[PDB]
């Protein structure tokens, strides 16, 4: 995946998983939020623990791609919402919560 | 070995030292000095939290980015340069408020 690096936040994909020009219940944190870890909205909604080995385990950085793009279930798709180079970002935000 | 929620506390007051700057016209050279103080005081702040506060690369990077627009505000300040300061500022209330969100999601924080 290509390394998103440090720089201004209007730029950043830390800014869009906390939701910048989304609706609440369409923005990352609001269910995986408390450090990929989940949120209690989100943990009833099912999400897995992104800090977790074997969830990282089961998906690839392809399929990491591909999901954010289709969505599943709750989980909505974001293809459209965001640039290609934004989704590739945000799937290496979903590696680097179990990146110690 | 001090905690986040130190830390925080101990950047409170320089940032809102620096808000309360940020919507003047003025260029007071003390009030320029203050605002790089604060402004170095947040660096120092998330330095020692990115440092010796291991949690993953992902609040080393939001760390990171609250850096990057606090530098900046020092650089603006420095060039007597308000404009930018006001800029600078906001994008690092984003920054602060990123983590904020994305780690502390069900607790209202500042700011
Ligand atoms: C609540 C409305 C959610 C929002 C907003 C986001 N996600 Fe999500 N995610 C959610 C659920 C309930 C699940 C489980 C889906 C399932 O049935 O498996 C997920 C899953 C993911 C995954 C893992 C893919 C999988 O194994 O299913 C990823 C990588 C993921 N979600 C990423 C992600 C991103 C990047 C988001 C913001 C752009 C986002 N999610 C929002 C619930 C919700
Ligand atoms: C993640 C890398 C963070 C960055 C960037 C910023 N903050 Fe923070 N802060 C973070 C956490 C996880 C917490 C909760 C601490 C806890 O109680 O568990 C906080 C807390 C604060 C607080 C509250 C302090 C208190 O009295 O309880 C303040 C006032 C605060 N943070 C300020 C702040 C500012 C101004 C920031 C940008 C300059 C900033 N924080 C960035 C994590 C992170
Ligand atoms: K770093």
């Amino acid at each position: 995946l290509n390394e998103h690096t440090a720089g201004d936040t209007t730029k950043s994909p830390y800014t869009i998983y906390a939701g910048l020009g989304f609706a609440v219940q369409e923005s990352c944190y609001y269910c995986h939020g408390n450090g990929g870890k989940g949120t209690t909205e989100g943990l009833i909604f099912g999400v897995p623990d992104f800090t977790s080995t074997e969830f990282q385990s089961s998906m690839t950085d392809k399929q990491i791609i591909d999901h954010i793009n289709k969505g599943k279930g709750k989980c909505p798709s974001y293809q459209g919402k965001m640039s290609p180079e934004m989704i590739e970002k945000m799937a290496g935000v979903v590696r680097n919560f179990a990146v110690k | 070995a001090a905690t986040q929620q130190e830390i925080g506390k101990n950047m409170w007051d320089p940032f809102q030292s620096m808000r309360a700057v940020t919507g003047l016209m003025e260029l007071t050279s003390g009030q320029c000095t203050q605002l790089s103080k604060d402004a170095a005081a947040i660096l120092a702040g998330v330095k020692e939290s990115h440092d010796s506060i291991s949690v993953d690369k992902n609040y080393k990077v939001l760390n990171d980015e609250v850096a990057y627009h606090a530098a900046n505000i020092d650089a603006a300040a420095k060039a007597n340069d308000l404009e930018e300061v006001q800029v600078q500022f906001r994008r690092m209330t984003i920054a602060c408020r990123n983590c904020h969100k994305i780690y502390k999601t069900e607790q209202r924080l500042v700011p």
